[PDB]
RNA sequence: CCCGCAGAAGAAGCACCGGCUAACUCCGUGCCAGCAGCCGCGGUAAUACGGAGGGUGCAAGCGUUAAUCGGAAUUACUGGGC
RNA sequence: AAUUGAAGAGUUUGAUCAUGGCUCAGAUUGAACGCUGGCGGCAGGCCUAACACAUGCAAGUCGAACGGUAACAGGAAGAAGCUUGCUUCUUUGCUGACGAGUGGCGGACGGGUGAGUAAUGUCUGGGAAACUGCCUGAUGGAGGGGGAUAACUACUGGAAACGGUAGCUAAUACCGCAUAACGUCGCAAGACCAAAGAGGGGGACCUUCGGGCCUCUUGCCAUCGGAUGUGCCCAGAUGGGAUUAGCUAGUAGGUGGGGUAACGGCUCACCUAGGCGACGAUCCCUAGCUGGUCUGAGAGGAUGACCAGCCACACUGGAACUGAGACACGGUCCAGACUCCUACGGGAGGCAGCAGUGGGGAAUAUUGCACAAUGGGCGCAAGCCUGAUGCAGCCAUGCCGCGUG
């Protein structure tokens, strides 16, 4: 129909390592926003005390001085850990502004610094919220200076605290030069907006006066004048480092503590104050449909044909499927039919919500700059465009994690077992950072996901939602078997003076080992027989014989690899031989050939390639030795350093949970297949059937 | 439930509540003919059965016993007060 | 019950979920139905052409 | 006082029926269990449909001993019957969804806030 | 529903072609890979497998499966037998 | 004029004839899946879990029955910031109207479902012992009194759902009394039974100047008819099984009390010793029936979605109350299973109404629009209510046109 607002939409979500206070600090938002709800609802979210899903709602910020005309802000509280980093990929392809928060105590740390490098995948504006100053060890300054040095950024603190941990009494604004009082109950509300002290005036005194000179450096003739010693009036400022801030070579910091009160409320006016609206952003790439590029581009545009990404799916059990968007261009009302590009169909929205604090509440239209949960569309998956279908254009879908750790799982209950093969499909849907497969070889139920703890809670997922338990365990290898020794002419026969058909047959060859040599045989049939000891016509079948053992070898089963067979010399009778009876033999043959051949047990090993900060690329090298792993090089990539080894499969399970502890948590690795090497004793002598 | 006509019940229960002294007192006098039928006391019989004709007529009328009732008892109770009384 | 994979080339594994259609096979006594290729896990068959329809093989791009 | 062996009759849906104590827990030697304590069961009935099955193998709180139970001033409840609601395993916290019979504000503990919500009594 | 306006423009598939059964060839493959309602095709000139060209049949549907009756006078009253 | 319409083929053998199974060509579908997909018209759309259900809607309506004012309007037992006949505060139920309350009618219709039911049903045909709101034809009544009560008010309890004491009030609420036949009981003589008022307008005459009074429209009581609806009785027909052959104590009949609107072991006491069954009782298994639908030349076989008639059921088991009608889908009580709210003392609820979710599944739709038409509830009416209905949305599911030249 109208709508109302628009463009004053603030569109940021908040991301941080682990504590923090990131939810906490979400929830303050929602009391001073929200005059006149906590994001951990998951139950197993609560139970354990952490942010597993992220979680939206909007509210509407008035301006704490009631200085604003006021503005509607969709926020996004996400994970902190890791394991589930999918839940800031995709909260952060698609909003706009970052509220990057940071522990007074606890420095930048690991996970500071994920959330970080994905600020810049996807090149958000952002500034920065110092938690917790009012706890022990608190410095804020200390964070500042981090951020520089840790993530190699510039930040600008837009503020100044009052005192330390148990002393935490407010903050500065160190551009309107006044020390933001909070006041006992009321929670926030209120000010009386007090003056530096004198403690703090020669520090005030700063700014980081290179925050007018960072302000400054916006435009030369914004300084031309500063360079005359023109004091800059306010408002050309905050529009100043706004304009810098929105294109991302500068960090606004603002602390506080959310415990106390004294400091949420600050942030929020940062955030209309430095943080973009939905239209001060590159308008969106994209494609065409069959044809080609052009960015869909589709401008932040109310009157521009609809276009949308799909971020988070979920399922409501009173509602049904939830799907949740961001509208970047055009609109779309309750009944317009747009299309799923990514999937060559269309879907017809129907009930639309927009999770409201502490209300579902119900909208017949939604307008571009703006997110929602669409109810009941069939087909949507996570990353796909619904786009308007006479202007079709597919959009660039952040990525997809890529998981590092995998595990065997069985149904407990062999009844189950149906179930399970649903629930691991439905929460892979959810989460594209979660994978099922089956085993090709080895038939066994295998899940992958991005560490222990993630596995842990979709596991946890499958009990408390499709109430099926399986138990878990160590994936099995596929083994291979060869021989060592070339063994010269070996006799099978076979001879059957019986009661009918005569069936005779008699195969003399020689089994030699082969080197990892064309890819599809690992198998040479080699007919080197005499002048017509044996007919052309039955030289077919002891290929066939041999080839029937090779799929089971005697030692353990296992596939029988690598190996080489000569003919040489046999007999038949003018008719009694026959197309089994030399098949049979070459059974024979291969037998006893094989007793005689120094059998071995095969297994398989990884070109894994380890990328680790410079500081223990010791502890890494040595536990990659330590795993039976062969080394092979270093190249010193850049600022980590790619460690090349050769180890094998069965010793790496579960490798991704250690590197992390080696590498305080900075350590990707990757591998794949790359040969069968032989398996020392202890080994096969174990891998016994 | 949740529907006003729900005073609907309210209503019938006062509505229980009259017809049940009402046909309780009715019921009391028909008790009383009969007493005399089982005691044999003649007199006794009509003096009652013409105390119960106008409760009962009245009570069909009234419509909380509905006409052949208020027949049928007075009917066969004169087919028994003279009967030997 | 057992039933048949016809066409050249198939996945399925010992988790697949398939679908039953009914129709036995005069060489497989107690096959009597066959699997439906192209409905759920079940894909296609790879590069058919003629009968697509039945193998559930999309129509090549014309 | 219920020890092991004693059958009691349990007060939840669940399906359990009659169940018996094969334990006492909170401490060597521990007599007897009553009052609100916690013993390991073992289940001798169960419903066709049932949450928990025959030979199955639980804790359970006991919430309604025939000796039943003092509070101050000197007063005493006793009950006809012995009672417990059965307990998962590894969480502690009632199996069931409804309770049935009186309950005893002993019960009042963090854990067992579920019992008492349910239960028509005391 | 009527009248204006632009421009062939926005709009063709599915099954089948050894007999029953309307429609035939080359090529690949060689009792393999596979087909199959029924009989039966495949072990080197395959009109039967897979592709192609060609053809027949239906057509915004076409096939396949599931299902009832028919054909079945094969529960026979009509209308069968030992 | 009008149910006037019957096709065979492949396959046993070296070959043949016969027998006989299997198989195919036809038609049909509430279908599904695979590949493909332009439109429209009319129609169809949970066949499985009668599985559980968030949320909204699906039953209201009369101020022309009554006391009434909280809100909304105008008018004000009439007034300001002054903007002197345009206002927005404060008062007045005056009038329109109307929250809550008493009352009345409806909620027993409409709509859903197929669980139960092999005959407590259904179909065809008969029958005698019954009641029947609203609508109706006819005859007369409509006199005079009486005791109460919600609301309300003063205290007072709860987290809520709900209320608790005390006091007052209206009526077409309620109860006597009078009246009392072509009514009920009775052979008769005789006994005995009811009810209510409310509105619109108005000459005089009269007035506490409220009205009386006149008139007109409605409503109330009674009885006999009518109409429609329902209850009850009998006969024949309405699946498979005998690897179910015996069944039966209120059982079968009689008498007399009681009972119901009504006939009746419907009930109770006593008395007879019966009653049913191979023309299938009993007991098991399955099933809602019919009009009809599909197939078939017919006879048959198959079947009971959509439309209409009939029955049954309304979370499960059971029960009555109110009432013309229920043993009540969106009523009550009790028990159960389950779920939900709670400030832990206690509370609440039943989508087989429409839409929609979860679940099951090979599989079946939108949390749309409007009472404008037709039709139902109340109302004098205007109107209000109406997820019946009329339309639209979704799916090639079908039938029929048409196109893609
Ligand atoms: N002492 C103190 N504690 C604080 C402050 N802010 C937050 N916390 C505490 O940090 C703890 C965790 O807060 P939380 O909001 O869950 O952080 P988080 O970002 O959601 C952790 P996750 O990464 O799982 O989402 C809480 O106990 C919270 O009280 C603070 O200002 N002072
Ligand atoms: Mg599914
Ligand atoms: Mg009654
Ligand atoms: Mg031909
Ligand atoms: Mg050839
Ligand atoms: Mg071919
Ligand atoms: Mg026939
Ligand atoms: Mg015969
Ligand atoms: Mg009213
Ligand atoms: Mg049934
Ligand atoms: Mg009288
Ligand atoms: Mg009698
Ligand atoms: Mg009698
Ligand atoms: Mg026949
Ligand atoms: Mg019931
Ligand atoms: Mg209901």
């Amino acid at each position: 129909a109208r709508t109302t607002p628009i463009a004053r939409y603030r569109n940021i979500g908040i991301s941080a390592h682990i504590d923090a206070g990131k939810t906490t600090t979400t929830e303050r938002i929602l009391f001073y926003t929200g005059v006149n709800a906590t994001m951990d609802w998951m139950e197993q979210e609560q139970e354990r005390g952490i942010t597993i899903t992220s979680a939206a709602t909007t509210a509407f910020w008035s301006g704490m001085a009631k200085q604003y005309e006021p503005h509607r802000i969709n926020i996004i509280d996400t994970p902190g850990h890791v394991d589930f980093t999918i839940e800031v990929e995709r909260s952060m392809r698609v909003l706009d502004g970052a509220v990057m928060v940071y522990c007074a105590v606890g420095g930048v740390q690991p996970q500071s610094e994920t959330v970080w490098r994905q600020a810049n995948k996807y090149k958000v504006p952002r500034i920065a919220f110092v938690n917790k100053m009012d706890r022990m060890g608190a410095n804020f300054l200390k964070v500042v200076n981090q951020i520089k040095t840790r993530l190699g950024a510039n930040p600008v603190p837009l503020q100044l605290a009052i005192g330390a941990e148990e002393h935490f009494t407010g903050v500065v604004d160190l551009v309107k030069m006044k020390a933001i009082n909070w006041n006992d109950a009321d929670q926030g509300v209120t000010f009386e907006y007090e003056d530096i002290p004198a403690d703090m005036v020669e520090l005030a005194n700063e700014w980081h006066q290179n925050l007018i000179e960072s302000a400054a450096e916006a435009s030369e003739e914004l300084m031309e004048k500063y360079l005359g010693g023109e004091e800059l009036t306010e408002a050309e400022i905050k529009g100043a480092l706004r304009q810098r801030v929105l294109n991302n070579e500068i960090i606004l910091v603002t602390c506080g503590s959310a415990f106390k009160n004294k400091g949420v409320q600050a942030m929020l006016d940062a955030v209309i104050d430095y943080l973009p609206s939905p239209v001060d952003v590159p308008a969106i790439n994209g494609i065409l449909d069959d044809g080609k590029d052009t960015p869909a581009e589709r401008h932040a545009s109310d009157d521009e044909p609809f276009s949308a990404l799909a971020f988070k799916i979920a399922t409501d059990p009173f509602v049904g499927n939830l799907t949740f968007f961001r509208v970047y261009s055009g609109v779309v009302n309750s009944g317009d039919t747009v299309l799923n590009s990514v999937k060559a169909a269309r879907e017809r929205f129907g009930r639309i919500v927009q999770m409201h604090a502490n209300k579902r509440e119900e909208i017949k239209e939604v307008r571009a700059g703006d997110i929602a949960a669409a109810i009941g569309l069939k087909d949507v998956t996570t990353g796909d465009t619904l786009c308007d279908p006479d202007a079709p254009i597919i959009l660039e879908r952040m990525e997809f994690p890529e998981p590092v750790i995998s595990i065997a799982v069985e149904p407990k209950t062999k009844a189950d077992q149906e179930k399970m093969g649903l629930a691991l499909g439905r929460l892979a849907k959810e989460d594209p950072s979660f994978r099922v497969w089956t085993d090709e070889e080895s038939n066994q139920t295998i899940i992958a996901g991005m560490g222990e703890l993630h596995l842990d809670i979709i596991v946890d997922r499958m009990k408390r939602e499709f109430n099926v338990e399986a138990n878990v365990g160590k994936p099995q290898v596929a083994y291979r078997e060869t021989i060592r020794q070339k063994v010269t002419d070996v006799e099978g026969k076979h001879a059957k003076q019986s009661g009918g058909r005569g069936q005779y047959g008699h195969v003399v060859i020689d089994m030699y080992p082969l080197e990892p040599g064309s890819n599809p045989k690992g198998y040479e049939f080699i007919n080197d027989i005499k002048g017509g000891v044996i007919p052309g016509e039955y030289i077919p079948a002891v290929d066939k014989g041999i080839q029937e053992q090779l799929k089971a070898g005697p030692l353990a089963g296992y596939p029988v690899v690598d190996m080489g067979i000569r003919l040489h010399f046999g007999s038949y009778h003018d008719v009694d031989s026959s197309e089994l009876a030399f098949k049979l033999a070459a059974s024979i043959a291969f037998k006893e050939g094989f007793k005689k051949a120094k059998p071995v047990l095969l297994e398989p090993i990884m070109k894994v390639e380890v990328e680790t900060p410079e500081e223990n690329t010791g502890d890494v090298i040595g536990d990659l030795s330590r795993r039976r792993g062969m080394l092979k090089g270093q190249e010193s990539e850049v600022t980590g350093v790619k460690i090349h080894a050769e180890v094998p499969l069965s010793e790496m399970f579960g490798y991704a949970t250690q590197l992390r502890s080696l590498t305080k948590g900075r350590a990707s690795y990757t591998m794949e297949f790359l040969k069968y090497d032989e398996a020392p004793s202890n080994v096969a002598q174990a891998v016994i059937e | 439930n949740i529907k006003s006509a729900k005073k609907r019940a309210i209503q019938s229960e006062k509505a229980r509540k009259h017809n049940a002294s009402r046909r309780s007192m009715m019921r009391t006098f028909i008790k009383k003919v009969y007493a005399a039928i089982e005691a044999g006391d003649k007199a006794a019989a009509q003096k009652a059965f013409n105390e119960m004709q106008p409760i009962v007529d009245r009570q069909a009328a009234k419509g909380l016993i509905h006409k052949n009732k208020a027949a049928r008892h007075k009917a066969n109770l004169t087919a028994q007060i003279n009967k030997l009384a | 019950v057992t039933s048949y994979i016809g066409g050249e080339g198939h996945n399925l594994q010992e988790h697949s979920v398939i679908l039953i259609r009914g129709g036995r096979v005069k060489d497989l006594p107690g096959v009597r139905y066959h699997t439906v290729r192209g409905a759920l896990d079940c894909s296609g068959v790879k590069d058919r052409k003629q009968a697509r329809s039945k193998y559930g093989v999309k129509r090549p791009k014309a | 006082m219920i020890q092991e062996q004693t059958m009691l009759n349990v007060a939840d849906n669940s399906g359990a029926r009659r169940v018996m104590c094969i334990k006492v827990l909170g401490g060597s030697h521990r007599r007897y269990a009553g009052v609100g304590d916690i013993i390991k069961i073992t289940i001798k009935e169960a419903i066709p449909r049932g949450k928990v099955k025959k030979g199955d193998v639980l804790k359970a709180v006991v919430v309604r001993t025939k000796k039943g139970v003092r509070r101050p001033d000197g007063s005493v409840i006793r009950f006809d019957g012995n009672a417990c609601v059965l307990l998962n395993n590894n969480s502690e916290q009632p199996i069931g969804t409804r309770i049935f019979g009186p309950v005893t504000r002993e019960l009042r503990s963090e854990k067992f806030m579920k019992i008492i919500s349910l239960a028509p009594e005391v």
